[PDB]
């Protein structure tokens, strides 16, 4: 939501400025906004030759004459009684996402309460109406989901989250519950409920781990701490072992380089020629000494030293992993190493395995969709699409049904 | 509501 002011000069247009108006006092057009803002710019007015004017701007002044706080039908007045040679205040009011690649955007005309609104209608309801909740959660931001519990806790004192899992049941409540979560308690309870089983689910204790920044992880780290009365670095030693431990332990900490601003070539060639000895060069392997370089160093600097270990070395680095390592060592280098070459490519075979054969692997689907559709999903489909021949949306249109379906398919964004 | 101008 970036707001930036600015004034437009118009000559009327033949019958008028060529907009419509909406809003005032006594038409609140969304809850608690008297605003006066464009809704329609005519097809060939003069509004739409100056340009400036953006379908959803607010009109702040008419020639000097502010628009605070009127009823609707005094604002209209400021525009009928007003000269040929109209000149106005505008607020264009922009509004982006957190990345540019996500699935699910921010929706433009939000409004927090009516929202929470319709969502107990549809809880409310005989047969409860699954489809009107899946229309209007996968649609809104997860900041706005945040919007909607909170208005949902004041309409019922109850919270959104236990009247939906009440009202919904199978792989549609986990999907709808895991979009209810902030991207750092979803990860979180991933990540307990990835341990709480003493064997552990390994792949997706990796998966989470190896694919989260600093930033993330930190939040993880905290939010982790508060929600289990446990620090997460504790429960990781407590379930794995070996240099396993060690990988993941140190990954957890979110503590890797950030990008810095000049490109450390010698310290490149430095890391390429270290790895190619720590392991095909050497009879076994020097497993710490992979466990730093590849914690340690920012994305970019890895990135590139992989291509610089192509130089030294007969096997490039995922055939080095296979060819050094076995076990959750292995799997845990080659995502790792995955991730830091191309994350989206990464997810996109994730989700090709987890439909590709008998059943659906829904837990691996189901996380990805969650926690994918703000951050990089459509250029999990480019690649999705690039290397299988067919969609994303397709896939999860074979092995998935139901409302189900349709939640995991709004989260995909669309077909390709 | 909506109101042309
Ligand atoms: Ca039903
Ligand atoms: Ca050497
Ligand atoms: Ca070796
Ligand atoms: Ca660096
Ligand atoms: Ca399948």
């Amino acid at each position: 939501y970036l707001v930036t002011e600015e004034e437009i000069n118009l000559t009327r247009g033949p019958s008028g400025l060529g907009f419509n108006i909406v809003g005032g006092t006594d038409q609140q057009y969304v809850s608690n906004d008297s605003g006066i803002y464009v809704s329609r710019i005519k097809e060939n007015g003069a509004a739409a030759l100056d340009g400036r004017l953006q379908e959803g701007d607010k009109i702040l002044s008419v020639n000097g004459q502010d628009l605070k706080n009127l009823l609707h039908q005094d604002a209209v007045d400021l525009f009928r009684n007003a000269g040929y040679a109209v000149s106005l205040r505008v607020q264009h009011r922009l509004q982006v996402q957190g990345s540019a690649y996500g699935s699910v955007k921010a929706y433009t005309n939000f409004d927090a309460e009516r929202d929470a609104l319709n969502i107990e209608t549809a809880i409310k309801t005989k047969g409860v109406d699954e489809v009107t909740i899946v229309n209007i959660l996968t649609n809104r931001s997860n900041e706005q989901r945040q919007d909607i519990a909170f208005a949902y806790q004041r309409r019922t004192k109850k919270e959104l989250a236990s009247a939906l899992k009440s009202a919904l049941s199978g792989h549609l409540e986990t999907v709808i519950l895991g979009l209810l979560k902030t991207p750092a308690q979803y990860d979180a309870s991933e990540l307990k409920a990835s341990m709480k089983g003493l064997g552990t689910d390994e792949d997706s204790l990796i998966e989470i781990i190896c694919s989260r920044t600093n930033q993330e992880l930190q939040e993880i780290n905290r939010v982790y701490k508060e929600m289990y009365k446990t620090d997460l670095e504790k429960d990781i030693i407590s379930d794995t072992s070996g240099d396993f431990r060690k990988l993941m332990v140190a990954l957890a900490k979110g503590r890797r380089a950030e990008d810095g601003s000049v490109i450390d070539y010698e310290l490149i060639d430095q890391d390429a020629r270290d790895l190619y000895d720590a392991g095909v060069k050497r009879k076994g392997t020097d497993v710490p000494k992979w466990i730093s370089i590849m914690t340690e160093r920012s994305v970019p600097h890895l990135q590139k030293v992989f291509d610089r270990y192509k130089s030294y070395s007969p096997y490039d680095m995922l055939e080095s992993i296979r060819k050094e390592v076995k076990g959750d060592l292995e799997n845990a280098f080659l995502n790792l190493v995955q991730c830091i070459q191309n994350k989206p490519l990464y997810f996109a075979d994730r989700l090709y395995d987890s439909m590709k054969g008998k059943g659906t692997r829904d837990k691996v689907l189901i996380r990805i969709m969650v926690s994918r559709s703000e951050v990089d999903m459509l250029k999990i489909r480019s690649e999705f699409k690039r290397k299988y021949g067919k969609s994303l949306y397709y896939y999860i249109q074979q092995d998935t049904k139901g409302d189900y379906q349709k939640a995991l398919l709004y989260l995909c964004g669309g077909d390709d | 509501s909506e109101t042309s101008v």
